[PDB]
């Protein structure tokens, strides 16, 4: 609460670990001096005098992507110079963390369909200039095909049963070849009549039917029951 | 034997050792062929069959 | 630089030997050599929620070592555990040997 | 003012990277055991089951005169969805024109079919990989080697033609 | 070895007998010493200590 | 030389500008790198003698197995090569084909003897020292690296007196007696 | 323990030094002697080397 | 017979926390931290084929 | 400790010589010069020493307990492998006796 | 000794051989030499192969083949006494003749 930690770079570029007696997943802060959803911050004094730059604690119980990172994903494609198309930017909770992982030289297109989350997205994208908020339905990528061009990773935190079609449409429009496709699958929101392994197997089969080769899946179990992140790459020719 | 001079002696002893070792030794390990390339071993076989 | 590593060189030892600071904490087995690039930072608990994680102005310190030294339960545990490790480590070495010899000699 | 122990410079086969055998100039990965599993129970699978078939299971079904979906249904007493992967189908087609009956019994609209994405038609590799990835599958097989692989990986029920009907082993709720 | 015998006649009666310490170090009594009476010289497997007791198991 | 593409590497497979089949895997180069051999033709000058030993050993094993001519000459050649030091054991006659080897004749050279006698820290140091003229066998100074040291003649490999190396080892243990110059 | 009683595989307790012979402390028994002897033997082995 | 299966199921579901990672119920209070460590080298995710 | 005699250790090879450094009897200038800090610094030194010896003794306890674990796992594992190999060498003789 | 001269097939590199031992491959029109090796037996002739990157020298008896910087790549156990070497560049053949009455064509690519 007023304690001191040591910041250390993670394996993943752009994200850090603060070691204390409990260690924290941590990102750099793109808009220093305020918190976005009430997370705690770490202010280092890096060395004209030294400047107080600061860092934000990524909460795995309020972020599926942070639950995936600290469960252990072999490769995120969200990287410090990239372009990420966030689908289902339900508020600015995880989009802020993706935004400042991606950095000032990279772009996050935050697509959301509801309007009060869109108002909060625009007021957050003021102080984070590398966020392009797009208030539109992701089920029709042509309605915003003019605003986005050639993303490097898609992240999908939509919670709809037509998820794989939404992911496939947005990837075929805006993702480049051998780009990243990170999916957060929620079993109960896809369908609850079958079990979680059946719906994860069906969603992975749908991805490879829409030619996205899955590299890796992770259940992210201590933070969410019956969730998954599937990390794939957009192969576009030859999953074989 | 005690009167058999060179190449007869080497091939005679080798034939005896092959015939003794073909009982208990494995059939994929007793008679190892000399490594000859394909296009000259096949020509060797064709001229020998001729 | 080494000039700053010679100032944070003690709490990096505390983070390296985390596993024997509290007898109930029991971390997962990593090694954690000192990373090549690091930064020492202070947690800002904001002005939204009070009294739960709040370490007040009167007890904020400047290292992890001063907090661990100000903890009085940890001082009890470290002194007790060190005395029992000490009397295990000097169990039969040299004071025992010469008091055995003096036991032989006294009669 | 020369140097001592002067040698002729030759190439070093141990060192020179211009030749081919010297062209060879960490993050661990321990995959977690599945949250579908208890110790060896596989608490998550529930009817309607889905069963991956392979070629000798189909051949033994036709040799023992068992229907596929009806044999599965009266084996498990549940509603089954049988799945022919494209590699099992490739293997049945490669079996030749002796096995036409087996091929056009595998061509059945009641038997759904998956789409494997790899090179080659090794159905045992494909079935083993896609079952140890997901643990939501019953494997119906009669290969001795595939039966040993599947019953060594945990939480995977195994079905097999035995006698005049199908049997199931590692599914702990059959009655 | 000091006191399991009272006389050199007794040790002479018992020469060559196998003894052992309580550590299981086997040994043998060899000859009675002359001036201290029941004291004798024994040879052991290796160096016994001053905190040991030798034992002649008889019946 | 440019890391051929797939169609090129498929179309010209036997192309190799460094390793040929007449090279025999560059083993002259390999063992002359191991034992630090100056001139290029010492490997092949030793290979001729290994071929002499193995040619005689073949032609001598092709005699009948019990006659005293074969047994006498096999034992006599075995004794001669063990005494010279090329062979390390005079027991079995398969050493006369298997264990007779340019590396064995090269391990008997003077710097390798030196390095095994701990008289120099490496074979290149031993080469430098006997080129600089520090090492005598018997009384007489030996000046060239290729000198082959038999088993009875390795008892007399020492340094010359008035050697700076002899002086510094004696003065390291401060056993230097300056009466006999070192 | 297939055909053994638990009243049969009891615990035999070990004896102490005699109180008359008490200034030479701790009558040592076979585990103490083997701890002595193998230490002596490894030190003699490295001395011989 | 009932208390034995009560106490070998408690043992089993304490062993299950070792093999998997069990969903305990979410975030209890304030997010304190990981409380046990973060490994940046280990990736515990199932790779495909 | 192993007390190698001086007559042996003066006649040892150069690689095998025993680096035994003598104690210092003179109050040298760098030792009489060098400053140590007090109060909070000496209790910091005491604290860091206590923490480091508790960590080292905990690690030694853990690795000794793992040694005691894995020797008995080795024992039961070798028993199970011996039973397995006995079963294999009788099943092979069954197979060949039938064929 | 007297220097046998040789130019590369475009005139960029020069390869000289002394009779005594001195073989130097060089870029004669810059001031860049890339091999100066003193092979103390009597060399007779040399030639480039397909480049300045490999050259073959005819030594006391055996023909040797050296890379761009002068490390020995090959000692040819045939080509017993060469006095004349010439490369055939469209056929990749090193042709060798000399004191023996024999003419030897050696494929440089396969070996
Ligand atoms: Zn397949």
């Amino acid at each position: 609460g007023g304690a001191k930690v040591v910041i250390e770079p993670h394996r993943h570029a752009g994200v850090y670990i603060a070691r204390g007696k409990e260690d924290l997943l941590v990102t750099k802060n793109m808009a220093p001096g305020e918190s976005v959803y009430g997370e705690k911050r770490i202010s280092v004094e890096e060395p004209v005098p030294p400047t107080k730059v600061e860092y934000r604690v990524w909460n795995p119980f309020r972020s599926k992507l942070a639950a995936g990172i600290m469960g252990g994903l072999d490769e995120l494609f969200i990287a410090p110079g990239k372009k990420v198309l966030y689908l289902g930017a339900a508020s600015g909770t995880s989009v802020s963390h993706v935004s400042d992982v991606v950095g000032p030289e990279g772009v996050v297109y935050a697509v959301e369909f509801s309007h009060r989350p869109g108002r909060e997205l625009i007021s957050m994208a003021k102080k984070r200039p590398n966020i392009i908020p797009i208030i539109e339905d992701a089920r029709h990528p042509q309605k915003y095909r003019m605003l986005i061009g050639m993303v490097d990773c898609v992240f999908a935190d939509v919670a709809q049963p037509d998820q794989a079609r939404i992911i496939a449409l947005n990837s075929h429009m805006f993702l480049k070849d051998q780009g990243g496709v990170v999916i957060s699958i929620k079993a109960n929101c896809i369908d609850s009549t079958v079990d979680a392994e059946t719906v994860f197997a069906r969603e992975v089969q749908k991805l490879r039917e829409e030619r996205i080769k899955p590299l890796e899946q992770l259940t992210l179990e201590p933070y969410e029951r019956d969730h998954c992140i599937v990390v794939g790459r957009y192969m576009r020719s030859g999953l074989k | 034997d005690d009167q058999v001079i060179g190449k007869a002696r080497s091939r005679t002893l080798e034939m005896r050792l092959n015939r003794l070792s073909r009982v208990n030794g494995h059939q994929d390990k007793i008679n190892k062929l000399e490594k000859v390339p394909m296009h000259i071993r096949r020509g060797m076989i064709d001229k020998h069959v001729k | 630089d080494d000039n700053m590593r010679r100032e944070v060189q003690r709490d990096l030892l505390l983070i390296k030997h985390r596993a024997a600071l509290d007898p109930k904490r029991h971390y997962k087995k990593q090694r954690w050599e000192v990373p090549e690039r690091f930064a020492i930072g202070t947690i800002i608990e904001d002005k939204s929620e009070f009294y739960s994680s709040r370490m007040n102005r009167k007890e904020r310190k400047s290292t992890i070592l001063e907090t661990l030294m100000g903890d009085e339960a940890s001082n009890k545990y470290f002194k007790r555990k060190y005395n029992e490790i000490q009397e295990k480590s000097t169990s039969g070495r040299k004071a025992h040997y010469k008091k055995m010899k003096e036991m032989r000699k006294k009669r | 003012t020369r140097k001592f122990g002067l040698v002729k410079r030759t190439l070093n086969t141990k060192k020179d990277q211009r030749l081919k055998k010297n062209q060879e100039n960490l993050t661990r990965n321990i995959p977690q055991v599945s949250s579908a599993l208890f110790f060896q129970y596989n608490q998550a699978i529930k009817p309607p089951y889905q069963v991956l078939i392979d070629t000798n299971f189909i051949n033994f079904s036709i040799q023992k005169k068992v229907d596929i979906v009806r044999g599965m249904m009266d084996c498990l007493l549940a509603k089954c969805n049988p799945l022919i992967t494209d590699c099992v189908m490739a293997e049945l087609e490669k079996l030749g024109p002796k096995y036409r009956i087996a091929l056009k019994l595998a061509r059945d609209p009641r038997i759904k079919r998956l789409s494997c994405s790899h090179k080659g038609t090794y159905a045992d590799d494909c079935l083993v990989h896609r079952v140890l990835q997901h643990k939501c599958y019953i494997v119906a097989t009669n290969d001795a080697g595939l039966k040993q692989r599947i019953r060594k990986i945990p939480g995977i029920p195994l079905m097999s033609v035995g006698g005049h009907a199908y049997v199931i082993e590692k599914l702990p709720d059959v009655f | 070895i000091k006191d399991m015998f009272s006389s050199a006649m007794e040790v002479a009666r018992f020469e060559g007998a196998q003894i052992k310490t309580v550590s299981g170090i086997r040994g043998e009594i060899k000859r009675a010493l002359s001036k201290p009476e029941g004291h004798y010289r024994a040879a052991f497997e290796d160096k016994i200590l001053m905190s040991d007791i030798v034992i002649l198991r008889s019946w | 030389v440019r890391k051929l593409k797939h169609h090129e590497q498929k179309l010209l497979k036997k192309v190799d500008f460094l390793e040929w089949k007449q090279d025999q895997g560059h083993r002259d180069t390999q063992v002359m790198r191991t034992y630090h051999i100056q001139n290029r033709e010492d490997y092949h000058k030793y290979n001729r003698i290994c071929g002499d030993i193995r040619r005689l050993a073949n032609k001598l094993s092709l005699l009948p197995p019990t006659d005293p001519f074969r047994r006498k000459h096999e034992q006599l050649l075995l004794d001669k090569l063990y005494a010279m030091g090329v062979l390390t054991t005079k027991s079995k006659i398969s050493d006369l084909e298997n264990k007779v080897t340019v590396s064995a004749i090269c391990r008997r050279r003077l710097p390798v003897i030196m390095h095994r006698l701990k008289m120099a820290e490496t074979i290149q140091d031993a080469v430098k020292f006997i080129e600089q003229g520090h090492v005598r066998v018997g009384p007489n100074l030996i000046n060239d690296p290729a000198y082959l040291v038999t088993r009875n003649m390795e008892d007399y490999v020492t340094w010359v007196d008035n050697s700076k190396i002899k002086k510094t080892l004696l003065r390291y243990r401060n056993q230097i007696d300056d009466f006999d110059f070192s | 323990a297939k055909l053994v009683h638990d009243v049969q595989k009891k615990q035999h307790r070990e004896r102490s030094q005699l109180t008359s012979r008490s200034r030479y402390g701790f009558l040592e028994k076979h585990k103490d002697y083997v701890k002595r002897a193998q230490d002596f033997h490894r030190k003699q082995s490295t001395l011989k080397v | 017979s009932r208390v034995k299966k009560r106490k070998k199921y408690q043992k089993a579901q304490k062993k299950l926390k070792s093999v998997r990672a069990v969903y305990s119920g979410g975030q209890s209070g304030v997010y304190e931290g990981e409380k046990t460590g973060i490994k940046k080298g280990l990736t515990r995710s199932v790779k495909f084929k | 400790g192993l007390k190698v005699p001086k007559a042996v250790q003066k006649e040892l090879p150069f690689k095998s010589q025993i680096h035994q450094m003598k104690p210092q009897k003179k109050k040298t200038y760098m030792a009489k010069r060098a400053v140590v800090l007090g109060g909070d610094e000496k209790k910091a030194r005491s604290f860091i020493q206590k923490v480091l010896t508790i960590s080292k003794a905990k690690d030694s306890k853990r690795k000794e307990q793992k040694a005691s674990q894995r020797k008995e796992r080795l024992k039961k594992l070798a028993k199970m492998e011996e039973e397995k190999s006995q079963r294999d060498k009788e099943k092979k003789k069954e197979y060949f006796a039938q064929n | 000794g007297p220097y046998h001269i040789k130019y590369a097939k475009n005139g960029t590199h020069l390869l000289i051989t002394g009779r005594k031992g001195h073989v130097a491959s060089m870029d004669w029109r810059k001031g860049q030499l890339r091999a100066e090796l003193f092979l103390n037996e009597t060399c007779h002739s040399a030639t480039y192969l397909q480049n300045e990157q490999y050259f073959a020298v005819a030594q006391k008896k055996y023909t040797f083949i050296y890379d761009h910087e002068g490390t020995e790549l090959h000692r040819l156990k045939q080509h017993i006494e060469a006095r004349h070497l010439d490369f055939l560049p469209y056929h990749y053949l090193l042709v060798t003749a000399g004191e023996t009455g024999w003419l030897k064509y050696h494929d440089v690519s396969t070996g």
